[PDB]
């Protein structure tokens, strides 16, 4: 079937073998038919190709095509006329030779036009009755093509009148590859095309392309190979000595695929790989602890019978990580559902709308088998100020809700809450909600630092040496975010000043807890 | 609600 | 009346008969020499389902009238102006030219509203206060009722919400017969059952051993449509089983058609097809108790003593119709699966639970709305029971403020003490874990009774619990046992099943350990 020069519907036109010209292939003697098709799907998907050669493979006469709407006129009277000198060939055929007629077909393009007002009714009617009427016909077909099949008229489409309805998609990859292998073939033939090009790869790489858009990217190739022997500014020039040896090289299909043609469809954007940005550095045993209490945590949800629903929530002042390693926990979990539920993507939002969007998520989650949630800066989700204080009673009440409702029988659940300020939580009540709590500490002796800077590498030997002088003797209490922010910060002057800036700025930020 | 306001009108000729 | 296919309200017939249609029937002298109008219309109310368009059609059909007009309320509307107007005076225009042409000799019309209280609202009396669609209901009040007669029409509205009509639409003279159809009893049930059933005896496909009067013993709570799809759903299965037989073995024919006949058909179909609208639902206790209930100690069995008698109280009793009971204790005590337990053992044809696991994101007012809703379904039966759980998280409380919801506290302050229509009875159980709360709110006497739903206190109690559950072995139940005789515990059994469960999950030498450590780290006293 790829010889009509379209691929990717050989199933289709399957279909069309069979439910069409079955009958009229079938002996006569056993017989002893179908007058409607309506081939409708996106622009640029072969339709006309199709009608072209239905009407081609039969011996039949040549057939009758209307260019949209011609048949309106004026004056009253003739548009219905224009129809009635279609059939008049059919009727005599039918009249005379009887059954032993020839075919008839009949091509309708854009058929939306004049099918869906005394002009358009009375077409409308006259088609009608003209198709299905008191005298019936039974050698006459009639097909039809559409864009947009939701603005055609239900009347046409019941049984005798417009039977068999098909629809065209975009190919898929091997159809795509039938389709450059069409288009490729006779460049293929003449070899003029470079020896480096492989189709598969062109193929895997177009996804969501149509034929046209196929046909023009390879037009473009063509058009980038073949202005290398042209010359412009002066005059316009062939070149003729180099044009005569013309190759498409891969290069030339790669600059078509990325500006001449486009897909024409959306993108996804991903964002969880944002949460962690630097990795996770093991400067101490707690890391470790927490990374095994996370690892019995996601054993525990896995392998209970009882107990489907399981929560958490991390612990820790400011700037101590506590976002990178729940993402961490989350990833190793290896759980087919996971999501990540953040304030930054709801920026001026009322409280019913941060409602909807976490009922939402949680929605989604419910229907997989076994699923992970984690929830992050809690306070800022039901904002929250000191003052007064204020905050949010809504999106608070929800989360109590919504932190103790079990998913449908069969289900697991696991959910990750990580907060800063846990004395406001247990003055909320909602402290008893969750199972279990785990600890994230900052860097509280100098040993830890000095390994935390000899993993980072940021400082050579010498001055190492002088900052083990000062900081190995004495108890500090630092985040590691805040830390690398200082690094950079020290890291600007010129290398005489840096280490004493550096210790500057670590003796500003000194505290105990 | 409010009532859908009122609108104006275009107009076809044909000959005959 | 059970000749035309309406079985089970021979006396709402009988008396619409005789306050609407007997100057019909009534010969044409006598009736002109009194000179009297006809009733013009009529008002029908009741529960979905109950045989309403039924009737309607089969009056219709009496009276040798012409083709009703049927009108659904909420389909009328337009967005454009004078476009809903237009849409309710298109109805009048054939007999306003009947009567024109033909005087009094015309024929009858009938116009049928479904969800007539959807464009009938009571009007606005103040000023810049008017409703969106007081036009419609103007335009219907002049057409029913105007300065020109109509003699030759009949219009029947139906409605569930018969509270929100405007009242000049009920006056003597517009729409002034009124009646209700409610659930069928056992009677009304046979006589559907026996209707339904004409043509399976009929055609010889019944059994011998079906009994119909025992299937109308066991629906309780059904409306005519709940049995005519018994009825299918029966047929389908027993097609089915047919069919299983005759592919299965190269039986003869014709013990295939003899197994035709249904009697195990009609039980499975009940059990697993039909769920009723205004009955109880078996699909809630396995959410609300899930890992059963094991008797540990005493408390249990004297909450549930406590429960059957005030069950028998709401039973037996004339002067008292209405009961109330609160069920309160410490956190993780269990108070959701008592209620239950007692609400499933109660036996009564009507059971609902109201929770806020239903209501994420509602305001005050959707919620209010729910729980009204509730309880009008609630009345409509003749013994119900109602489980309202967790009454502090409908309130929306929490300790910083206080902040609540005061419009949710005032109905069901209200709720608390509304009887149900004359001779129906309701029992209704809340669980709290907040009573001081309540009590400052003055919402505890409002309440009947309350129960104490205690934790477990003493080491033995502890360990008959953990022989119940049945997880650790003899050694390991010899040394707890050793280490906790001391009867000095505080605890709840849903955390001491998920203490259980964390437990359970490091190595098996280290199990004993990680349990004691975690019962350490629990409290010890109130
Ligand atoms: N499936 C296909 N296989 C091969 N060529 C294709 C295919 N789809 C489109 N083409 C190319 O596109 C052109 C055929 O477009 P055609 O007129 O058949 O599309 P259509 O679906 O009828 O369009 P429209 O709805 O926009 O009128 C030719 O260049 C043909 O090479
Ligand atoms: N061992 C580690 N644990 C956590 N984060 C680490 C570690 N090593 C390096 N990092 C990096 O440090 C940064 C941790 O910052 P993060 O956003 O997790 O902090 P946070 O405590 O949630 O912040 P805040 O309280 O300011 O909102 C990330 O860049 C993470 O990649
Ligand atoms: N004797 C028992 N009494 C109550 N519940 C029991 C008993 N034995 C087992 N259970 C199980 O214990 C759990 C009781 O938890 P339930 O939801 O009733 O607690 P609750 O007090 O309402 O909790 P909270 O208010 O903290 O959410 C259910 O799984 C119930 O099946
Ligand atoms: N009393 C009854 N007897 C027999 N069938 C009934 C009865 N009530 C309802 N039905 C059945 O229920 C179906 C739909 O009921 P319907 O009359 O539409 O309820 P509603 O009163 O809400 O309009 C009908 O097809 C009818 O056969």
């Amino acid at each position: 079937f790829e010889k009509m020069g379209i691929g990717g519907l050989d199933k289709e036109f399957s279909d069309i073998f069979r439910r069409a010209f079955a009958s009229r292939v079938f002996p006569p003697e056993i017989v002893e038919h179908v007058k409607g098709i309506l081939l409708y799907g996106p622009p640029g998907c072969g339709k006309t190709l199709l009608a072209r050669q239905i009407g081609k493979m039969l011996n039949a006469r040549e057939p009758k095509v209307v260019n949209g709407p011609e048949i309106l006129n004026k004056y009253v009277g003739e548009s219905e006329a224009n129809i009635r000198k279609l059939f008049a060939d059919a009727e005599e055929e039918q009249r005379r030779l009887g059954a032993n007629s020839g075919l008839h077909i009949i091509i309708f393009d854009e058929i939306d036009a004049i099918c869906k007002t005394g002009v358009h009714d009375t077409v409308v009617n006259q088609l009608l009755s003209k198709i299905d009427g008191v005298e019936q016909l039974n050698n006459i077909l009639v097909i039809g093509m559409t864009n947009r099949p939701d603005l055609i008229d239900e009347a046409l489409l019941r049984p005798g009148r417009l039977e068999v309805k098909m629809e065209i998609g975009l190919p898929d990859e091997k159809g795509r590859l039938q389709i450059l292998h069409i288009h490729t073939a006779r460049m293929r033939g003449h070899q003029l095309l470079s020896a480096d090009v492989d189709i598969k790869e062109l193929a895997v790489e177009t996804k969501n392309f149509s034929g046209a858009e196929l046909e023009g990217l390879v037009r473009a190739a063509q058009s980038t190979a073949m202005n290398r022997h042209i010359k412009a500014s002066t005059k316009v020039e062939v070149d003729m000595e180099k044009a005569e040896s013309l190759q498409v090289t891969r290069g030339d299909f790669l600059a078509s695929l990325e500006n001449d043609i486009k897909p024409a469809f959306g993108t996804n954007q991903e964002d969880y790989a944002s949460y962690i940005m630097n990795g996770i550095i093991k400067w101490g045993d707690p890391v470790t602890r927490v990374l095994d209490d996370g690892e019995l945590l996601v054993q525990q949800t896995k392998n209970s019978d009882r107990t489907p629903l399981v929560s958490v929530l991390l612990e820790g002042p400011p700037h101590s990580g506590k976002t990178a390693l729940a993402a961490k926990i989350a990833e190793e979990s290896n759980f087919p559902f996971i999501k990540i539920c953040s304030p930054d993507k709801m920026i001026g939002f009322s409280e019913t709308a941060k409602c909807q969007a976490m009922k939402k998520i949680f929605d989604d989650a419910y229907k997989s088998q076994l699923s992970c949630v984690v929830v992050d800066d809690i306070e800022r989700l039901l904002d929250y100020v000191p003052i007064g204080p204020r905050f949010s009673n809504l999106v608070l009440q929800a989360l109590l809700v919504l932190l103790k409702k079990a998913p449908p029988q069969g289900r697991k659940l696991l959910i990750i809450g990580t907060t800063s300020r846990k004395d406001v939580l247990q003055e909320m009540e909602m402290l008893n909600a969750f199972s279990t709590t785990i600890h994230v500490p900052n860097i509280a002796t100098g040993e830890q630092l000095l390994e935390a800077l000899e993993l980072l590498g940021n400082f050579k030997d010498k001055e190492r040496t002088t900052i083990a002088q000062q900081v190995k003797g004495k108890k500090v209490w630092i985040g590691i975010k805040k830390l690398l922010m200082l690094i950079e910060m020290s890291l600007q002057m010129d290398p005489e000043y840096r280490v004493r800036k550096f210790l500057a700025l670590l003796r500003e930020e000194g505290a105990s807890p | 609600m409010a009532e859908d306001a009122d609108m104006r009108n275009e107009l076809e000729e044909m000959q005959r």
